[PDB]
């Protein structure tokens, strides 16, 4: 046992020294210091009103209000203890402190924020576990660390920086290492030029020392320092400061290759406060050798370790429940670890009344010792045969502990849902589930592995012979597409340090490893305590992707692969952020690192800020099987950012829905477009805000409705073609921000898809070509909604040999002229190699717009491709020439297209994955795809 | 690690003392030696030298 | 001081190996062998072909009747072949599918496999049921089991990933002898006529000769750029041949301490799978991984013939006791006997 000197709130607010047991539980400990205060009190009277709920047990560590928060922990285990022992602190001291119930503010702030989601993060009638608040209360500490460490200036001016060297084309475009820059201050304008390799401070010193004396002519105070003043893009708020080649900003790049000017107006130093964050006041939430009976007497046993149960695993069915009436029926339970099918157990066929009783016990061949964390115990009601139903369940609590007692779930109806982890909300009309898993007189805990050095590899290092090594390499040679029959897993599992040190390989080796067993669980985690080659391997992004999938379910791979991730810079974060979201589908638990890894990085910058809270609207708004999930996560970030960046989001949002109530009313039927502009005067007395920065562009505000620029249009759902007006008056034209509504079409397909060209182009600059693409953004907003961009001069190809005369018209000169006849073979070559990889090259050309400006894009993405005459005509050598290097460099990252096609087509649209790479086909290969280019000539 | 590479050193010594350690052949003799044996069983080697298909139990017959 | 003393005392005692082999190397074979009438041309025919494996078949073995053999394959099936009548002898379902040798036993009433499992299954066809049980399984090793032949009934020669062999004696399931000192893995062995000698090729490129008796290191042959991949006695029991993965075999004779043949050509790029010798030795019949087994002159070194009747790499082959006949199994999944 142990003294601790427990602090009551009776006044000085009284403390007594107690004991406690050494090996009690944490209630008991309450029930001990209960009894004493209520023999001790000097006015006991307040302690007989109120019981041991309604007060909590404080310490403070190092000034860190610590909170015991878990009931069941071990008493000995509390960091408390440890800390107090290597302080030498005898007796310890903990407060007594009672449950003061909320104020408003806190509620006020919490509908708030669940208006923002759309779904309630307090809502617990459709739980079975408190998987969902122990996770809200365990990710405040490392949003809470990840925001104490950050500049408030940097994070407030968010630059844009990159470290990509330039391409071919670029550099040429900087002529003697300079570039040139106009300089907006009032209506005053001031053009320099300055190299393309120094940093903007320097820019800024150098255009103060050079006007220094004049700066009243410029209409600059001149009591300002240099402090004062910084560049920002005239008609944005993307800020350029910071420490990085001028060179290096995405929109010096962008105005490079398309070709504007450079323009870019004084600014003064947004503050940091404005971005600051709601204070919380949540306080501050082993091995097998201790979790085995043996080796113990029966009087101190407290805990049995999983690994000593060997009786078959066994579950008890009851029945299930059918409130209405839609034969024959049979459950049928199946263990499954990631789509991997461990064991099965059906049942007889039952007549099927509306309930069915079998009260019937299942046995499964695996046994309680050999199951590992994230085993998921599959639940189906076939009917006879087709599938009706389906539920799942963890047999392993997010605490480390197995599941008992008597379980009633309610069933979703019919891919990332049938891998679903949460109980149906409609407890209404939902088909219901009762099970029981047998009682334990003790928890049936799991321990952690501990390392320990494997000389099956240590010593192992001497190259095996070359006809074997050459068999493993000829294995490991093929695609991730490729299954590992049975032979080449135990070859492989056999040559289990052959790979450690060969990345390319590690989505290979572990699909063998067979997870039922329990010393195939330990040596690969021997194998994996070391893994030097891989810690400090190539930052490969198709690989960490394929150790992020479906397949996987490990708390350790998913580690790693996460601990590669930790490097990326901002901009492939962000590149690759969408996926990043689908992958979280696939996750077994709610509090994992990919999502803190999200959360982290949600932190510290704006853009990755504003894409997240999109992307994870959306999925929740669309997808309720892990709404939850999402919902917490996405809560536990919003309490982090700014309030600016609260208010932006209620402003977005509140124009959002305005347009998504008008939009739907109208979709109900000179009639029309009459009662859209009432009902838009209407938005405007309804305050529909001017300034929203628009969802795909965190620095593109738009402002008042253009009332008259409106209109609805004859297509199928008729989207509204809106125009609003820039907020900001330092714009350098008088364009309108224009915008198309859409509903009824699945606009996910449009995002992950720009997402797959998006990239496509990535590897394309990359190799230092330029095929002038043009991926509009899109943003979905709910179930078949959402906003899409307008391309400025676009119009329809189908509706205009004649495209050569249209074009040659719209350029009044030769040069000009020419310079869109590249961009049009450039982009028409382009777009074609870039459908053609996905399997949707064949569509009609409602679906194809041209800018007068030379460019091409396609839209409405929901023969080889599309290469009409016309296209020949207004074009030869050059589109081929393109067409190869394109198609070549495409096929160098044939592993992370495939990755990325296949972890999406499952999570989103409704054998398919085959297409990709008939197609994807190095001579006979350019041979193939030029037959391909000629054959739709 | 001195003890380690000295006892290795010291077990690869042992052996080639051991190896070399042999009162080796005239090449020209262990011919001689080898083309006689060949020479003494070149008749009773079939592979050498074909024999009569009755005398082969694959071609001749079926029942063994 | 100590370990650069012993490095020198080590790197001078080899050239006096050297030296000591260069002193007999008065005359080679091919001048000896010069006047010897040549084999000519060894046209062989396809006698036999056993159908049944459905993989790539890693070892065989004749039984010392001439007339069995066993035969391991990927699939994961050990097979006893009546090599006269064609039919299954037995067809043995193995435990681990990486099987890669198997060694009929010379008494007929074992026979013993292993592979990647790192064990070595010892079976007895003359169970006391009759059926196919496993008498042994001789663990220990820390690395698959890459080549084994019976000694007797009772005691069972293996080699292991380990870079060692090792001599078991079937009832006591203890390793008799450990015979360490390659610092390769050792993908082959051949036991002498007379049981206390035996030779084990491994892939540093060498060959050593072991004494069962004891179980020491007697000599240790080099000459190859690659791995050895095959070695067998001369019938004789005074020579020995080797196949490696440099696409050239070599011949050692134990009393010169020393290579006496190579037999190559420009054409042959591909390794070496297998090697055996003739009743007599006078021919030498070498598998390749180009689907050919070219029959070699060992004396006059001279391609004399190829058996070309296999689709996949001829992993392995054997000769009968009585020399009557050539099994060559291959990763065709298909066994061909030859005449
Ligand atoms: N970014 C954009 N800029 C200009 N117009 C666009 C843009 N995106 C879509 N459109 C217009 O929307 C129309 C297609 O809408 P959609 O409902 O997808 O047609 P459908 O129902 O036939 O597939 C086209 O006529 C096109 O001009």
């Amino acid at each position: 046992l142990i003294p601790i000197e427990f602090v009551l709130p009776t006044s000085t607010p009284e403390t007594a020294l107690l004991h406690v047991a050494g090996h009690g539980n944490v209630e008991q400990m309450k029930a001990q210091v209960w009894l004493r205060a209520l023999e001790t009190s000097v006015s006991a009277d307040f302690y007989h009103r109120l019981g041991p709920d309604h007060f909590l047990l404080l310490y403070q560590k190092k000034g860190q209000w610590y909170e015991i928060y878990d009931k069941y922990q071990v008493v000995q285990t509390l960091d408390c203890l440890r800390y107090w022992k290597v302080l030498h602190r005898s007796p310890g001291q903990i407060h007594v402190v009672q449950r003061h119930a909320p104020s408003e503010e806190t509620l006020a702030f919490q509908r708030q924020l669940n208006a923002l989601i759309g779904y309630d993060v307090t809502d617990v009638s459709n739980v079975h576990d408190d998987e969902l608040e122990f996770t809200r209360r365990r990710l405040v500490t490392p949003r809470m660390a990840e925001v104490a460490g950050r500049d408030p200036k940097l994070y407030a001016m968010h630059p844009w920086v990159t470290s990509k060297p330039l391409p071919e084309y670029l550099l040429k475009k900087i002529t003697n290492n300079c570039v040139f820059i106009v300089i907006h201050r009032s209506t005053t304008s001031q053009t320099i030029k300055v190299s393309a390799d120094d940093t903007p401070g320097t820019i800024l010193q150098s255009f103060f020392t050079k006007m220094a004396k004049k700066k009243s002519l410029m209409d600059i105070p001149e009591s300002q320092n240099e402090r004062d003043f910084v560049l920002r893009v005239c008609g944005r708020d993307e800020y350029l400061v910071g420490e990085t080649p001028i060179k290096n900003f995405q929109w010096v790049r962008q105005c490079l290759k398309n070709g504007e000017e450079i323009h870019l107006v004084l600014d003064t130093p947004p503050d940091p406060a404005l971005d600051e964050v709601r204070k919380e006041e949540w306080p501050l939430v082993g091995y097998h050798e201790q979790l085995t009976i043996h080796g113990k007497d029966h009087e101190s046993v407290f805990t049995v370790s999983l690994w000593d149960c060997d009786r078959k695993f066994r579950v008890k069915i009851r029945g299930i429940d059918i409130p209405v009436l839609p034969l024959t029926v049979f459950v049928e339970a199946n263990i499954q670890y990631g789509q991997q099918v461990l064991c099965q157990r059906r049942t007889s066929p039952k007549p099927f009344t509306e309930e069915v009783l079998w009260n019937v016990w299942l046995e499964f061949s695996i046994k309680i010792k050999d199951l590992p964390k994230g085993a998921l115990l599959n639940l189906q009601i076939y009917c006879g045969a087709q599938l009706l139903y389906y539920v799942n369940l963890l047999l392993i609590d997010h605490r480390f502990l197995l599941r008992h007692g008597e379980y009633v779930l309610h069933m979703w109806q019919l891919n990332a849902d049938k891998l679903t982890s949460a109980t149906n909300p409609d407890k209404e009309n939902s088909m219901s589930i009762s099970i029981l898993l047998d009682n334990y007189c003790h928890p049936i805990a799991l321990p952690k592995h501990r390392p320990t050095p494997d000389p099956e590899g240590d010593r192992v290092r001497a190259e095996m012979p070359n006809q074997l090594r050459k068999q493993l390499e000829a294995i490991i040679a093929t695609d991730p597409l490729n299954p590992l029959t049975a032979e080449d897993k135990e070859l492989l599992w056999h040559f289990r340090y052959e790979s450690l040190k060969d990345p390319k390989a590690y989505p290979k080796l572990f699909s063998s490893v067979k997870w039922g067993q329990q010393e195939i669980v330990a040596k690969t985690y021997q194998l994996l305590a070391k893994r030097e080659v891989w810690d400090q391997s190539a930052l490969d992004v198709g690989l960490t992707m394929q150790l992020l999938d479906c397949n996987f379910s490990d708390e350790n791979v998913r580690a790693i692969a996460v601990q590669k991730l930790e490097s990326l810079e901002d901009d492939d974060v962000l590149h690759y952020l969408l996926q990043l979201v689908q992958a979280v589908k696939f996750e077994p638990y709610h509090d994992s690192a990919l999502a803190r890894f999200l959360l982290k990085r949600g932190l510290r910058n704006k853009r990755i800020g504003h894409f997240l809270f999109w992307f994870l609207r959306s999925e929740i708004a669309q997808s309720r099987h892990y709404q939850q999930r999402f919902a917490v996560i996405l809560e536990a970030y919003l309490r982090g950012c700014g309030t600016a960046m609260l208010h932006d989001f209620t402003q977005q949002v509140q124009v959002i829905d305005m347009l998504q109530k008008v939009t739907i009313d109208i979709k109900s039927l000179s009639q029309v477009i009459s009662q859209l502009k009432q009902k838009l005067e209407n938005l405007q007395n309804l305050n529909l805000p001017q300034s929203f920065r628009v969802p795909y562009d965190p620095g593109l505000k738009a402002g008042a409705l253009v009332i008259e620029k409106c209109k609805v249009m004859a297509s199928k759902k008729k989207p509204l073609w809106l125009e609003f007006k820039c907020a900001d008056p330092t714009a350098l034209s008088n364009e309108t921000i224009g915008i198309i509504f859409k509903h009824g079409d699945d606009l996910r397909q449009d995002m992950l898809i720009l997402q797959i060209l998006r990239i496509m182009e990535s590897i394309w600059e990359t190799e230092s070509l330029d095929l002038c693409l043009l991926p509009y953004g899109c943003i979905s907003t709910g179930d078949k909604i959402g906003m899409i961009e307008i391309v400025k001069d676009a119009t329809t190809i189908a509706k205009i040999e004649v495209l050569s005369h249209w074009l040659k018209e719209k350029c009044p000169i030769e040069e000009k002229f020419q310079a869109a006849v590249e961009r049009f073979v450039y982009s028409c070559a382009g777009y074609c190699v870039a459908t053609f990889v996905l399997g949707i090259g064949d569509r009609h050309n409602d679906n194809i717009m041209i800018s007068e400006t030379g460019n091409l894009f396609h839209i409405d993405f929901g023969v080889p491709f599309v290469l009409t005459p016309d296209f020949l005509f207004v074009m030869f050598q050059k589109f081929q020439d393109v067409c190869v290097k394109a198609y070549l460099a495409l096929r160098h990252h044939t592993n992370l297209l495939i990755i990325l096609f296949s972890m999406m087509l499952m999570t989103g649209m409704p054998e398919d994955i085959e297409y990709i790479r008939d197609a994807l086909t190095e001579e006979d290969a350019k041979k193939y795809f030029l037959d391909q280019i000629e054959v739709c000539r | 690690n001195n003890t380690a590479s000295i006892a290795q050193a010291r077990k690869l010594v042992e052996q080639l003392k051991m190896e070399a350690n042999i009162d080796r052949i005239k090449v020209s003799k262990a011919a001689a030696d080898l083309m006689a044996y060949c020479e003494a069983h070149a008749k009773e080697d079939p592979l050498l030298t074909p024999v009569p298909a009755s005398e082969n139990p694959f071609r001749e017959k079926k029942f063994f | 001081s100590e370990l650069d003393q012993l490095r020198q005392e080590a790197e001078q005692l080899k050239n006096q190996i050297r030296d000591a082999r260069k002193a007999c190397a008065d005359a080679t074979l091919s001048q000896i062998t010069n006047n010897i009438d040549p084999v000519g041309r060894i046209q062989m025919r396809t006698r036999r072909t056993l159908r049944g494996h459905l993989a790539k078949i890693y070892a065989m073995h004749w039984g010392t009747d001439s007339r069995l053999l066993v035969s391991a394959s990927q699939d994961g099936k050990l097979i006893i072949w009546d090599s006269y009548t064609t039919n299954k002898v037995h067809a043995i379902p193995l435990r681990s599918s990486w099987v890669m040798t198997c060694a009929y036993a010379p008494s007929g009433n074992y026979v013993a496999c292993g592979g990647l499992d790192n064990i070595c299954s010892i079976y007895n066809l003359k169970t006391r049921e009759g059926n196919v049980r496993v008498s042994r399984e001789l663990a220990g090793h820390t690395g698959y089991l890459s080549c084994c032949r019976f000694l007797d009934d009772n005691q069972i020669v293996t080699s292991s990933g380990d870079t060692t062999c090792a001599l078991w004696d079937i009832e006591t399931g203890q390793q008799t002898t450990t015979f360490t000192g390659h610092t390769g893995d050792v993908m082959s062995l051949s036991l002498a006529p007379d049981t206390r000698l035996f030779v084990s090729g491994a892939c540093d490129a060498s060959a050593k000769l072991w004494d069962v008796r004891e179980g020491m290191c007697r000599q240790t042959f080099t000459g190859h750029e690659s791995d050895i991949n095959a070695i067998c006695f001369f019938p004789n029991g005074n020579a020995f041949a080797t196949g490696s993965d440099d696409a050239t075999c070599r011949l050692f004779d134990l009393r010169a301490d020393q290579e006496l043949m190579t037999y190559s050509h420009d054409n042959i790029i591909c390794g070496i799978t297998s090697v055996s010798f003739s009743k007599s030795g006078r021919l030498l019949l070498a598998g390749y991984d180009d689907f050919n087994c070219n029959v070699w002159d060992a004396l006059k070194a001279d391609r004399a013939g190829v058996l070309a009747g296999h689709d996949n790499r001829v992993s392995c082959l054997g000769v009968t006791d009585d020399g009557m006949a050539v099994a060559t199994g291959s990763w065709d999944s298909f066994l061909k006997i030859w005449n």
